[PDB]
């Protein structure tokens, strides 16, 4: 799902 | 980052390494940033939006390695964390993806310029390099898809700026990319920024002056054919930067 640039330090990562 | 070269902080002296302390006391790398004045680091809002508590962050300047010390490195706390109020995220795209960190040492001091710590110039209003210009990106992000740890040594690479017209082609990003963003990639799709490089600098030589043209923001995969890196267009946000500093 939520992967890559834009998704650092996210609960969804 | 993918491809490029290992570098050292003396070659990228505006580069800020941003970490977060976790409950339990473990520290992990979050994102890169750029020193734009002695007290101010610029980065991406997406790096902080899920954990916006400024006390948890540590900012290093003068640091070339992720988990060892570099002589001359300075450690900072975040005095003020300013995220863009109109930040939003879609499936791929991130909008108004820009953040400001006012930094302070435990003594209350800002950055002291040195061989390994320098500021980077901001661009002028609505002044960007022409598309096709070669620009530099720097960070501690993934080197390949299968990486489960970030590299120990700082990296850099060179990519070329891509026109908005090209980037909005249907096999690129369509209308998901906007004119407040800048695309950049390798013509052979062999090098790119990747996860962990967000927040860090896209630097271009404008008028012989090294200038912060972009901030690593988003992209589909890393070094994927027809999927450029997407960067926040710093020149659009000068009024926001000026009003918040």
């Amino acid at each position: 799902g939520x992967l890559g640039r834009g998704c650092e330090n996210h609960r969804c990562l | 980052i993918i491809g490029g070269e290992f570098t050292t902080i003396e070659n990228q002296p505006w580069f800020a390494a941003i970490y977060r302390r976790h409950r339990g006391g473990s520290v992990t790398y979050v994102c890169g940033g750029s020193l734009i004045s002695p007290c101010w680091v610029i980065s991406a809002t997406h790096c902080f939006i899920d954990y916006p508590k400024k006390e948890d962050y540590i900012v290093y300047l003068g640091r070339s390695r992720l988990n060892s010390n570099t002589q001359g490195e300075m450690k900072f706390e975040v005095e003020n964390l300013i995220l863009h109020k109109d930040y939003s995220a879609d499936t791929l795209a991130h909008h108004n993806d820009i953040a400001l960190l006012k930094i302070r040492s435990k003594e209350g001091r800002c950055a002291q310029p040195s061989r390994t710590i320098q500021t980077i110039a901001l661009p002028s209003m609505y002044n960007d390099p022409q598309f096709g210009t070669s620009c530099e990106i720097t960070g501690f992000g993934k080197e390949q898809s299968t990486d489960y740890l970030y590299p120990e040594q700082l990296k850099m690479t060179v990519v070329k700026l891509i026109s908005h017209r090209e980037c909005q082609q249907p096999h690129y990003y369509g209308s998901e990319v906007t004119t407040k963003m800048l695309c950049a990639a390798d013509p052979q799709w062999k090098t790119d920024s990747c996860q962990g490089d967000s927040g860090g600098p896209l630097v271009c030589s404008l008028q012989g002056r090294m200038t912060l043209t972009g901030i690593v923001s988003w992209g589909r995969g890393c070094a994927l054919k027809d999927k450029p890196g997407v960067y926040t267009r710093v020149s659009h946000f000068l009024p926001w930067i000026r009003s918040h500093t």
